[PDB]
DNA sequence: CCCTGTCTGGCGTCCTCTCACCCCATG
DNA sequence: CATGGGTGCGCCAGACAGGG
């Protein structure tokens, strides 16, 4: 669609996998059941100083050539185009139209 | 005091020299000049005078004391140095090596037709004793399970 | 010898063009070094060069 | 190359660098073991003469 | 209790690979439980062709998968030997479960 | 330092034709 | 089975001591 789209999403790709890929306890298990004192209202806080794009939230899982936002599949990671752009010219393996 | 000393032996005849030497120094009765022999090269117990050297030298299949020089052959780098090279030859043999494979983790082969591989164990299994690591054979990785013994740790 | 002063890998096949053993015994993939046995896969007087 | 009986006649190349290879595969194995001075002066003489 | 499974997608490309795998290990282990398949597997997905309208244009594609299993029988020092590094199938996934 | 004695090395004809025999030794 | 350690030649010549 634009190159500024898919130039959002190597920023995104690079500050998620430098916390949120990786460092997965400061961000899930620290507010599980334990009390309700205000530490792990503490361990939140530091969750603010963080980029909110850098979350898994953020992931929007783009064709990686033209960068199309709808109608997407993650058996390909690609367009729902780019499937049958390996599919009438053989680039996927055991691509076969579906006689059935 | 008796301080230690090294003898040279014909290799391959040295438990046949250590009788040999008790034998000539209960032969020769200078007892008090001699503590031990341990075992190509033959640890003793020992003093210097020039008799008892002319004895281990006159001990058959024996070369000469390996030192500085002739005159005044030489004990040993350390006080203990004959046991510390026994006991080294003793962990040589017990050969305590990196040898497991855990998930997430390069492993290395050395048994069976995948000896001399390496690979990564993608499962492990602490209970049944046994390592999942694939071997990349002709490409396509070979997940086969070895032992921890059967494989080393990379 | 396997690694001797009679190598394979080290310097060359006995036989001309016959790797080791069960492997390449005709005119095809000459070079193919299998884990069966590490072998070059040459002439019979590359060896006298090596 | 054998004689005529099967024995094999060796050459005396091969005398001499199996020698050296002994000699050098035991000061290594003494380098390992932390063996003290006048063995490894002993062991490296050895090596030097062969 | 020796297991090799074989992966890919086509039984036209795996029926020469069944045959490769049991000769050569009969010739050198000669213990063999004999190729046990498994249930051809399917892969269908219906897309949109048109390019930014009519949901009506849905083709149907597959990637198909197939898998194998040959399954010796005891574990031999020879057929693992001679069968390590080789395998005739190319463009496959083996996986040689010992 | 300038001559004198010693100590080790380097070397000694070319072609052929038979023969005989090539590391013990052993716990 | 596999490895492990004589004493009859004579000249030249230069390098190494050895006086000198």
């Amino acid at each position: 669609a634009k190159q500024s789209m898919k130039a959002r999403e190597v920023k995104r790709v690079a500050l998620a996998d430098k916390y949120f890929a990786k460092r997965a306890e400061l961000k899930a298990i620290i507010s599980d059941v334990n009390a309700s004192d205000e530490d792990r209202w503490n361990a939140v806080l530091k969750l603010q100083t963080l980029p909110r794009d850098s979350s898994p939230s953020r992931q929007r899982n783009r064709c990686r050539q033209t960068g199309r936002p709808h109608g997407f599949l993650r058996k390909f990671g690609l367009s729902r185009i780019k499937v049958r752009e390996a599919a009438m010219r053989g680039e996927i393996p055991g691509l076969k139209k579906a006689s059935w | 005091k008796k301080r230690w000393y090294v003898v040279q032996a014909f290799s391959g005849f040295e438990g046949r020299v250590a009788t040999s030497l008790r034998e000539h120094i209960k032969l020769h009765n200078m007892e008090d000049l001699f503590g031990e022999v341990m075992v190509g090269y033959v640890l003793v117990q020992m003093v210097m005078n020039d008799a008892s050297w002319h004895l281990v030298r006159s001990v058959p299949r024996v070369m000469g004391f390996i030192g500085g020089t002739s005159d005044r052959p030489a004990p040993i780098s350390d006080k203990e140095v004959d046991a510390i090279m026994n006991r080294l030859q003793q962990v040589g043999d017990k050969p305590r090596p990196k040898t497991l494979f855990e998930p997430g983790e390069m492993v290395r082969v050395n048994d069976g037709p995948f000896a001399d591989f390496n690979g990564v164990v993608e499962e492990v299994d602490y209970e049944k004793s046994r390592l999942k690591v694939s071997v990349s054979i002709f490409g396509r990785a070979t997940p086969v399970e070895l032992d921890f013994s059967q494989v080393e740790k990379a | 010898e396997r690694d001797g002063l009679f190598c394979a890998r080290i310097f060359g096949p006995v036989k001309d063009y016959e790797c080791l053993c069960g492997k390449y015994k005709r005119l095809k993939h000459r070079g193919v070094i299998c884990e069966k046995c590490g072998v070059e896969v040459t002439q019979t007087k590359v060896r006298r060069e090596r | 190359v054998p004689l005529d009986g099967g024995r094999f006649a060796t050459s005396d190349l091969n005398d001499l660098y199996r020698r050296v290879i002994n000699r050098n595969n035991r000061l290594k194995r003494l380098l390992d073991l932390a063996a003290p001075d006048i063995i490894v002066r002993n062991e490296k003489r050895m090596l030097q003469e062969a | 209790r020796i297991r090799i499974r074989l992966k890919a997608f086509d039984h036209r490309l795996i029926d020469q690979a069944t045959a490769e795998i049991v000769e050569t290990a009969k010739r050198t282990g000669a213990q063999v439980r004999g190729p046990i398949p498994l249930p051809t597997r399917k892969e269908r997905f219906t897309v949109l062709i048109s390019p930014h309208v009519n949901k009506d244009a849905r083709d149907q594609y597959e990637i198909r998968t197939h898998l194998r299993l040959v399954d010796i029988v005891e574990p031999t020092e020879k057929t693992v030997d001679a069968l390590m590094r080789l395998d005739l199938a190319a463009g496959v996934d083996v996986q040689i479960s010992l």
